[PDB]
């Protein structure tokens, strides 16, 4: 449960400083690669935190929350004040439906900021099961919000919290406030996309996701998230096209194949479903390049 | 329509 399942035959076990190789693969809009690189820095230098953080932060973007949490926990193990790790933790547990671990992470994100640590003096009606923890850091983030009316990362955090309680009404208001401020943050355009999609407006969502891919043309979550909206609107041709681009860009892959298996299913292609068990995205022709 | 989107 503790350590990372490192991928064997890592070509960066042979490269002198691979941190820099990866950091610019992330610059080259190529997550699958940049994850391998950082996987080496973590194996070569266990004690270096910006390696575990870049690793986690990247795996989350590469649609693998599993490995992302394992990685961020080691980055946190090394520096428990690291607001970017905690920000990311909250997002990942929210996605993974681990509520208590999410609230804890948001709270920790806030209280680690020196400009808010003044708030550590703390003390039926509104939603959540896991209730004291949620009433707390909802208060805490509003107090933070009436200190600094236009902190984008404060809205984005409220957005995260309101997704956990299934209030995509308020989540979308805040995450809309958060982009606008920072209209070129891909992380933030996706968050809007997902909030909207979860709150049953996939139409709008698809807009929000396109702005994200305009900024980071190789962001694998999002490609996946676009499949999820197209699937929810029962436009399965489109979902299918989008998932393939997402599977391709992911590199083996995941339960990503399980999702593709149920599309081809409802689509009435017993063939194709039969040959998903080969690694190969190769045969699946509607896109080329 | 019932699948979950990711933040």
């Amino acid at each position: 449960n503790t350590d990372y399942p490192f991928e064997a035959n890592n070509p960066y076990m042979y490269h002198e400083n691979p941190m820099e190789e990866g950091l610019s693969m992330l610059k080259l809009a190529n997550l699958a690669e940049a994850a391998l690189a950082f996987e080496a820095v973590c194996q070569k230098e266990p004690e270096r935190e910006e390696a575990w953080r870049s690793l986690g932060l990247t795996q989350a973007e590469n649609e693998k929350d599993g490995l992302a949490i394992i990685a961020l926990n080691h980055a946190r193990a090394l520096d428990p004040a690291d607001i970017a790790v905690h920000a990311a933790l909250a997002v990942s547990h929210t996605n993974e439906h681990n509520a208590n671990a999410a609230l804890a992470s948001l709270r920790a994100w806030l209280l680690s900021q020196p400009q808010y640590e003044q708030l550590g003096s703390v003390n039926e009606d509104f939603f959540f099961a896991a209730p004291n923890e949620y009433r707390e850091c909802r208060t805490l983030l509003h107090a933070a919000l009436e200190m600094n009316p236009n902190d984008a990362q404060l809205h984005a955090s409220l957005g995260v919290l309101y997704n956990l309680s299934n209030n995509y009404d308020s989540a979308a208001a805040n995450l809309r406030r958060a982009v606008e401020l920072r209209p070129d943050d891909a992380q933030l355009w996706n968050k809007l996309g997902a909030t909207l999609a979860n709150g049953n407006r996939p139409q709008e969502a698809l807009d929000a996701y396109n702005r994200a891919l305009d900024i980071n043309p190789g962001y694998v979550r999002v490609m996946y998230n676009m499949a999820v909206s197209y699937s929810n609107m029962s436009q399965y041709d489109l979902a299918a096209k989008q998932l393939v681009r997402a599977i391709y860009m992911q590199v083996a892959t995941r339960s990503m194949w399980d999702f593709f298996r149920m599309l081809l299913n409802v689509m009435n292609r017993p063939d194709l479903v039969e040959l998903t068990y080969a690694q190969n995205v190769e045969p699946f022709a509607k896109e080329f390049g | 329509s019932n699948r979950w989107s990711k933040l």
